[PDB]
């Protein structure tokens, strides 16, 4: 996250980091035993980390458990990113406590002007690299179908949508994505894409949760 | 020339345009050896292997 904060020791219970020997992806917890997170992310070895803050130390009650099954959207197309989301199964479920809890998916779609809290360990720099050890999170508005289209022409499908600022500064990063975007306590939005980060007229790219409810439930019933 | 395994092992890394950090490895031509990045997972160019030894086999040599 370019241009955020520091979040606070578990201030955002949901925030999952999705590790296969290092943080690759973050995740968000739907429930004691399923992540949400990106299909670009896939990986068949992974182990769910939660109830995170510094991701480069273990302080001893985090929750590691491994991922027992992977699962992306069928329609997931790798070059365009359409359907850019992925369903993670927990082994075992979780110990839900204050730490560690669940985030609602939607109930509705988000409107433009909506403010999103996005949060994960990635790049705190748009020039270079930088890695946070602590969680860091960005406040930051839905843009317009029409400003995002304007942003990025050809590129976003319906299953998509922009959020930030197009004077640059404040964006996501890489190492966040699969990571939650949350407006009014629900999950709305899985961080993807982007061109660069944090620059101008080039905001972040995020799969739009609230098309794929209908999805969600049936694979975790069916799973 | 085809088959041209200079038009792959030259290039510059890209770690394109998805935000995750996925290890990957590309040849660097500066110190002539397969070295590791992060790729964010989409896009990108040739120049990106799952392994040492694959990118090692194809660039082999570069003429
Ligand atoms: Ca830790």
């Amino acid at each position: 996250i370019v241009g955020g904060y520091t979040c606070g020791a578990n201030t955002v219970p949901y925030q999952v980091s999705l590790n296969s020997g290092y943080h690759f992806c973050g995740g968000s917890l739907i429930n004691s035993q399923w992540v949400v997170s990106a299909a670009h992310c896939y990986k068949s070895g992974i182990q769910v980390r939660l109830g995170e803050d510094n991701i480069n130390v273990v302080e001893g009650n985090e929750q590691f458990i491994s991922a027992s099954k992977s699962i992306v959207h069928p329609s997931y197309n790798s070059n365009t990113l359409n359907n850019d989301i992925m369903l993670i199964k927990l082994k075992s479920a979780a110990s839900l406590n204050s730490r560690v809890a669940s985030i609602s998916l939607p109930t509705s779609c988000a409107s433009a002007g909506t403010q999103c809290l996005i949060s994960g360990w990635g790049n705190t720099k748009s020039s270079g690299t930088s890695y946070p050890d602590v969680l860091k999170c960005l406040k930051a508005p839905i843009l317009s179908t029409s400003s995002c289209k304007s942003a990025y022409p050809g590129q976003i499908t319906s299953n998509m949508f922009c959020a930030g600022y197009l004077e640059g500064g404040k964006d996501s990063c890489q190492g966040d994505s699969g990571g939650p975007v949350v407006c009014s306590g629900k999950l709305q939005g899985i961080v993807s894409w982007g061109s660069g980060c944090a620059q101008k007229n080039k905001p972040g790219v995020y799969t739009k949760v609230c098309n794929y409810v209908s999805w969600i439930k049936q694979t975790i019933a069916s799973n | 020339p085809t088959g041209n395994n200079a038009e792959i092992c030259l290039l510059p890394l890209d770690y394109g345009p998805c935000r995750a950090l996925l290890l990957r490895y590309y040849y660097d031509r500066y110190t002539q050896s397969c070295r590791q990045f992060l790729y964010g997972g989409c896009e990108g160019n040739a120049n990106n292997f799952y392994t040492w030894e694959a990118c090692d086999d194809a660039c082999w040599r570069i003429e």
